[PDB]
């Protein structure tokens, strides 16, 4: 329960969400100083600033990226590409990442929890999480990441479910 | 007709030869569990 | 004597015709070469994980 | 002892004996995401999942193998390239690997042992026993295994038994 104390502490300031009539569809995420929200989400942005932008579309990778002002730049998400084999630690708890894939026990994972950060043992965020299946007693999940060349790489299971 | 028959019995032939050459090429790497076909292989010999 | 079909064409109007309809397919095939070599190297890029 | 315990609590999961009409002829692994099948035995698998489902065959390998289903994925067994010499476990008490062989102090291996996954000191399978000599004093076994690049490599001694 302490890792997840540690979660809820770095998104209470840089997570917000996407209400639709008030119900939770999604998060928006500020890391490395632009925005980040994804696709299928429908609604608007919980913040005033953030939501009178022009998002820029990305189709494929489920991204709707936009860019951060200068005042609010060191009020970001640090992230990084380095992500050896172990334990991560998301909002609902841990998740295991073996083989390249973020798996998280079953259960958890329904409309609405998608664009949640995974965060590390150090603070800072690896994935952004899109959408998931139930692989019976665990979940994988369809992640967007980075990697050392500095490029951005989405990992899709087989019929993923977008969230 | 020995025309027709030696040009059948070498075309099956060769394809008989080549079928057993892609399963012996394709075999060693549909037999792992996660099943990662290298990408030249895949494209040479037709794969997933 | 007889009106053959293409007996008037006038070697610069084969020029013509085989720039502005030859060249234009030169276009589209190295537009889809072009479209091929960038899918096999975002393909490439994205093999790292 | 010890080790052949939590060998049986592995075992009773995900290894499944093959239905012959009186006794038990093998043992089909789920390992990986992919169901292994010895060819010589003959029978049914007990699960009616792992029933129904076709399997391609190896006839170098001496395997039928099928692809398991999407809920399974998560618990199957893990695999391993990597084998130092020394010792291993297995149903029936500890195996020895030496010089590329895994061999077995004899008294143990006879017909009804075939598919049993050798497990290692983590609980990851690094063989699959289809048979095997007596090797004088000790027996030694042909098993199939993997190696660096991702090749299934058989190996077996002279004039093997096919369990």
């Amino acid at each position: 329960g302490k890792r997840q104390r540690m979660v809820m502490k770095l998104e209470s300031d840089k997570t917000f969400p996407i209400m639709l009539e008030g119900k939770i569809n999604g998060y928006a995420c500020v890391v490395g100083g632009k925005l980040f929200r994804p696709m299928h989400v429908e609604g608007k942005i919980d913040n005033d600033v953030l939501a009178a932008l022009k998002t820029k579309k990305a189709s494929k990778y489920d991204l709707e990226y936009a860019d951060v002002p200068q005042n609010m730049r060191a009020d970001t998400f640090k992230y990084t590409h380095e992500k050896p084999q172990g334990y991560y630690s998301w909002h609902h708890g841990a998740v295991q990442y073996e083989n390249g894939r973020f798996t998280v026990p079953k259960g958890v994972g329904a409309k609405g929890d998608s664009g949640r950060p995974i965060l590390d043992n150090q603070g800072r965020v690896v994935a952004i999480v899109l959408g998931g299946v139930n692989e019976g007693s665990r979940t994988a999940l369809s992640v967007v990441m980075w990697n050392e060349k500095g490029v951005t790489v989405k990992y899709t299971p087989e019929n993923c479910e977008q969230w | 007709s020995i025309c027709a028959a030696i040009a059948t019995v070498s075309v099956a032939a060769s394809t008989w030869l080549f079928c057993r050459s892609r399963v012996a090429c394709l075999t060693p790497y549909r037999l792992t569990p996660n099943a990662r076909i290298p990408f030249c292989l895949a494209v040479l010999c037709c794969a997933r | 004597h007889a009106q053959t079909f293409t007996a008037a064409v006038s070697k610069t109007a084969w020029t013509w015709l085989t720039s502005l309809l030859g060249g234009s397919a030169v276009i589209i095939i190295i537009g889809l070469v072009l479209a091929t070599i960038v899918a096999m190297y975002v393909l490439t890029n994205q093999k790292h994980n």
